[PDB]
């Protein structure tokens, strides 16, 4: 009872200091506070010299007196793995947020291990084909490989995550996981109810024939839950591709509040802070978490990570650091995004480790560096373009920034999730036909369509019909006089006739507010505690 | 120095006790000769060590929670923050100078609460739920805490309702639905207030003709802002009758870092009671970027090691955890919804900076400002291309949504020909069509401050200008032509455009039919 069982020392924030009479606990098991409104986690962080743990709390600390009992787990936060946990919604510590029971576990694992060995690495690389012409082009994915989306707050990395979700995680035969790390719950319950109705996600005696595990730990979260959820979400994640062996797709939404909440706990845990304001440990926190998201000799997680970037600024460390850990980067720029080119992709600074000629064959690999020398020489054109205008430059210039507007144009696409907000239908592109449509845009073959032909369309045939719908209207403008439908007896009632089937709605003018209210009466004094804890009206001095 | 080689010394190990019982029995009378220079043992009240900056370091509360209002005995109130093994810090909601060293520091016994309910409505709060309009205490209401977790995945739903804004701007291009967050981010002196406004008398103005329960209580939180202005915007509330509906929780520019970063909380807190209690909020924080200022005032006083342009860190953490708590309920919490408006200030239009782009990444759109377009007399000055709220799309009025779609088009081409011609010397005269109709909608879009419109009389009126009926007024008639077209068309079509929620062929006829037998008076 004494012994292994601690007292909270002091509450800073999220960090609080667990003081252990005898038998102090590893670093990273979890503490479970007694007498707490809500379950209170508390993962040991340090060892602070005299018998004090100091740990992290998973939920808001917040009533935490500075005695309460703490009692030791001898373990980790270990959560609930298996082919139970799908189609199910977990938090960061395993319980489930859905109301849909509790959770058949086939293990309860540990959410903190190292990351596979140097023996167990595949080294294998295979085309995953996203129906995005950009993506496809310039930046393929690989099939087991880590994806990085980097964003700059509205730039559209949850759009082309979830685009990537609808075109690849059907296409895809294996389980999915979709890990929320300090995002907006409103998405996180869009995506709940639209991979129920996809069937992604079958609710009740169904639950077994679901492909999706949601692992949820969004913004408004304490710093602890979301340093903790992305783990979580890898665990859930790394039993697949372990003991059951199968093919992974990790979505991972913001990776960057991993990091960003290990900074707001790691000032309280009393270290020098790094440059701009960060931690001191961000590229070895991040490295652990980032070396377990790999595929193996058993297994396979294709990793897809949405990564904010602080004010647009790519050499943050947060973005500077994540860069290293990915194969394929998709830059999502601000200024792509003002010119209306969707999705925002960075054509000139999206890389792949699969932008190989020995990987994609010699004519993908031909046309995508053609497509990046036309645009890298209109980027060389733009600032005399701005200053001197069109009319300055040479023929092959006016060639180069013609095909270079129409490349830039034809990137663009519409997304199958942007379709309802939007309008337009979404395209799914095969690579075939990007591949052959850029080059036929390379080569000089649509030099006679315009510009914005080649906005917002599927294939290279849609921007030839694109032409034809607005080459036929160039003449179509006016012209609809009369014949109308908005006449006054083929379709109408008088418009007094209309009034008349108008329905009386009920106005009460009560407001109903004071319906099922308990009033506390308020005291005309600030009632206090004394030193017994009795509720005393404050004394008159100062 | 060890420790197991201390604990070794609590047996007693002398054997020799010719000190212990000499001052054994002098120790009493010494006590007893220095009594009244003895302050009184503190264990489970709290006196103060020291107190500087709005930081009290409190000696003593031994059971006092975290985040737990405190009380001194000058009657000013604080908030125990870090509890540490000697001390409590507390940071002191108003103004420090009545805190001494030595101050008896009392417990409440409560986490940082404020007064929810019905009756604190039509009333003007301060920070923390004390009321200073003077017209008395919060009567009808009940203490609920200020930092209670927003709603979960399973205890929320889609937006469907429309909340309409009455500013034809916003509701006609940047539809608001009724659990959303929208961002009204501009620069100085851009309208950011005035959309906020318009918003909430049109609350009160639509408020009259539901039944009861799609009514929108408001709570406007005045952070960091004069209390002249404030001072005002409760004068003209009170002038257009919109404060039986309106709560008005203000922490002002003089008041202490802690009153005005805690201010948003306990302006949520407030509207929560209509969020949790099946009815609407709409609640409006009032320069955001003001209560991230006084949050790093608070962080840096601390010693907090400071970050991105000096801001802490859990910056974010801030606005997140605050605007998370604006959602849509489910249909077994009640179907309650809270709206947020959170405001941002730019300086020169960059929107690119720390808390602008932290906000931007919580909310579900925003609604840009431009200096330049503001200049122009175009107002409110909607950067129409880079303001968006999709999730309020597919939520808005079915009758402006028809309408309001060819509306988003022509304004696209009119600003990709305007961007075309940088330059007046080459007329294309196919161009010029869509130059003029865009220069027709921008001049019908605009409308003039305190006076929303209906969403009837703004789908009339989007409807006369993406249409005909209004070539013949040249650019500068279509205020007045608008004006026109909303008082002679006859009031019964907009009845049948408001119970029905859509134009039917049946009404779309007598709009063609009604729209041709007004007057332009441009001609
Ligand atoms: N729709 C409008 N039509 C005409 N004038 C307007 C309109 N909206 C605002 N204004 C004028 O613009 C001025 C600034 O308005 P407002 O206070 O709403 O902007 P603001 O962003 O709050 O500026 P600040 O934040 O600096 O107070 C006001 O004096 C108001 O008269
Ligand atoms: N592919 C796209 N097509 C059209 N609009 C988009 C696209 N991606 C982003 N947007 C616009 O950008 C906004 C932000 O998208 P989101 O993915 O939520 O950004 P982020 O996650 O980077 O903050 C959306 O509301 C949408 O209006
Ligand atoms: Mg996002
Ligand atoms: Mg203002």
């Amino acid at each position: 009872p004494a012994i292994d069982a601690g007292y909270v020392s002091q509450v800073i924030g999220p960090v609080v200091d667990v003081r252990f009479d005898g038998e102090l606990p590893s670093i990273l098991s979890s503490l479970e506070v007694e007498g707490h409104s809500v379950r209170l986690v508390l993962e040991v962080a340090q060892h602070m010299g005299d018998n004090t743990v100091r740990c992290i709390a998973m939920d808001s600390t917040d009533g935490l007196v500075r005695g309460q009992k703490v009692v030791d787990t001898g373990s980790p936060i270990k959560v609930p793995v298996g082919r139970g946990t799908l189609g199910r919604i977990m938090n960061v510590i395993g319980e489930p947020v859905d109301e849909q029971g509790p959770i058949d576990a086939a293990d309860i694992w540990s959410i903190h291990r190292e990351a596979p060995e140097f023996t167990e690495q595949s080294t294998e690389q295979e085309i995953l084909v996203t129906g995005i012409k950009v993506v496809d082009l310039l930046a393929p994915y690989q099939r087991g490989g880590k994806i990085g989306l980097f964003g700059g707050a509205g730039v559209g990395k949850t759009v082309l995550i979830m685009e990537l979700i609808n075109n690849v995680a059907k296409a895809h035969g294996g389980f999915s996981v979709f890990a929320g790390v300090g995002e907006r719950t409103r998405e996180g319950n869009d995506l709940y109810r639209e991979m129920i109705e996809s069937g992604v996600i079958k609710l009740g005696a169904e639950r077994g024939n679901s492909k999706c595990t949601l692992v949820y730990g969004q913004m408004n979260e304490p710093p602890g839950a979301r340093a903790r959820v992305a783990l979580t979400g890898l665990t859930v994640a790394e039993y697949f591709r372990d003991i059951e062996g199968q093919d992974v797709l990790l979505f991972v939404d913001n990776i960057f509040r991993f990091t960003q909440a290990n900074s707001e706990v790691s000032a309280l845990l009393g270290r020098i802070p790094s440059a701009v304001g960060y931690q001191p440990t961000l590229a070895t926190d991040l490295g652990g978490l980032q070396e377990r998201i790999t595929t193996t000799t058993k297994g396979s997680i294709t990793s897809v990570q949405a990564v904010y970037v602080p004010a647009d600024d790519l050499t943050d460390p947060a973005p500077a650091t994540t860069f290293a850990h990915l194969d394929a980067t998709t830059v999502l720029s601000r200024s792509i995004a003002e010119l209306g080119i969707y999705p925002a992709v960075d054509p000139l600074d999206s890389t792949s480790r699969m932008l190989n000629p020995n990987v994609i064959g010699a004519e993908h690999y031909n046309v995508a560096r053609g497509v990046q020398k036309v645009l890298q020489d209109y980027k060389n054109l733009q600032d005399i373009i701005a200053i001197l205008g069109m009319d300055e430059l040479s023929e092959e210039d006016k060639l180069t920034v013609a095909r270079a507007r129409k490349i830039q144009r034809f990137l663009s696409q519409p997304f199958q999730v942007a379709e309802v907000f939007t309008g337009t239908p979404g395209k799914y592109v095969d690579l075939a036909d990007t591949i052959s449509g850029f080059q036929g845009v390379l080569t000089g073959k649509y030099d006679d369509l315009p510009e914005m032909a080649f906005y917002m369309v599927g294939d290279i045939k849609e921007v030839k019909e694109k032409a034809d719908k607005m080459a036929k209207d160039i003449a179509s403008r006016k012209e609809a006089d009369n014949k109308k439908v908005s006449e006054e007896l083929k379709d109408i009632p008088s418009l007094d006739k209309l009034v008349s089937e108008i329905k009386e709605v009920v106005i009460e003018e009560d407001d109903g507010l004071e319906e099922d209210f308990k009033a506390e009466a308020l005291s005309s004094e600030t009632v206090v505690l004394n030193e017994e804890g009795k509720s005393v009206p404050l004394p008159k001095k100062n | 120095a060890d420790a197991k080689a201390l604990d070794e010394l609590r047996k007693p190990k002398f054997s020799s006790k010719y000190l212990i019982q000499h001052v054994s029995q002098k120790l009493i009378p010494a006590v007893k000769e220095w009594e009244k220079s003895y302050q009184p043992p503190v264990i489970h009240l709290g006196r103060v060590l020291s107190v500087g900056d709005g930081i009290a370091r409190v000696y003593g509360l031994k059971s006092v929670q975290a985040g737990e209002l405190v009380c001194f005995d000058s009657g000013v109130k604080g908030m125990a923050l870090n509890l540490q093994a000697d001390h409590v810090g507390v940071v002191v909601f108003g103004n420090d100078s009545v805190i001494h060293q030595g101050d008896l520091v009392y417990r409440t016994g409560q986490i940082v609460n404020v007064p929810i309910g019905p009756g604190t409505l039509g009333r003007v709060t301060d920070g923390l739920g004390q009321p200073i309009d003077g017209k008395g205490p919060l009567t009808n209401v009940r203490s609920s805490l200020v930092e209670v977790k927003a709603p979960g995945i399973i205890a929320r739903q889609s937006v469907r309702e429309p909340l309409f804004t009455g500013v034809k701007a916003v509701d006609a291009l940047v539809p608001i639905g009724r659990g959303q967050r929208e961002l009204i981010i501009g620069d100085r002196q851009t309208g950011k207030t005035a959309v906020a406004i318009d918003a909430i008398i049109h609350q009160k103005n639509c408020n009259e003709q539901v039944p009861k329960a799609q009514r929108v209580y408001c709570v406007y939180v005045a952070v960091g802002q004069k209390r002249s202005t404030v001072a005002q915007l409760v004068k003209l509330f009170t002038q257009t009758g919109a404060m039986r509906y309106t709560i008005m929780v203000s922490a002002t520019a003089s008041d202490a870092a802690p009153l005005q970063f805690l201010a948003p909380y306990s302006g949520c807190a407030m509207a929560e009671y209509f969020r949790d209690t099946g009815k609407h909020g709409l609640i409006i924080y009032d320069d955001l970027s003001k209560q991230s200022v006084a949050y790093r005032q608070m962080s840096l006083l601390l010693r907090r090691p400071p970050g991105r342009e000096a801001f802490p860190g859990d910056v974010f953490y801030l606005h997140s955890r605050l605007l998370e708590r604006a959602a849509k309920l489910s249909k077994e919490l009640g179907g309650g919804s809270l709206t947020a408006f959170p405001v941002i200030e730019t300086q020169a239009g960059d929107v690119s900076a720390y808390i602008a782009t932290n906000v931007i990444s919580i909310t579900d759109g925003q609604i840009f400002l431009e200096t330049e377009l503001f200049y122009k007399g175009i107002r409110p000055a909607l950067n129409v291309g880079l303001s968006v709220s999709r999730v309020g799309s597919a939520a808005q009025f079915p009758g402006m949504k028809q309408v309001a779609g060819t509306l988003k088009l022509e304004l696209a081409q009119y600003r990709e020909v305007a961007a075309f011609a940088q330059f007046g010397s080459d007329l294309d005269a196919a161009t010029q069509y869509v130059l003029e109709r865009g220069a027709r909608l921008t001049e019908m879009l605009k409308q003039k401050q305190f006076a929303p419109i209906p969403i009837e009389r703004q789908t009339v009126a989007v409807y006369a200008a993406t249409k005909g009926f209004l070539d013949k007024v040249r650019v500068q008639d279509i205020v007045a032509a608008e004006e026109a077209v909303i008082s002679q068309v006859n009031p019964a079509v907009f009845k049948i455009l408001k119970a029905n929620g859509k134009i039917t062929p049946a009404l779309d006829a007598h709009l063609k039919a009604e729209l041709r037998k007004v007057k332009l008076p441009g001609a």
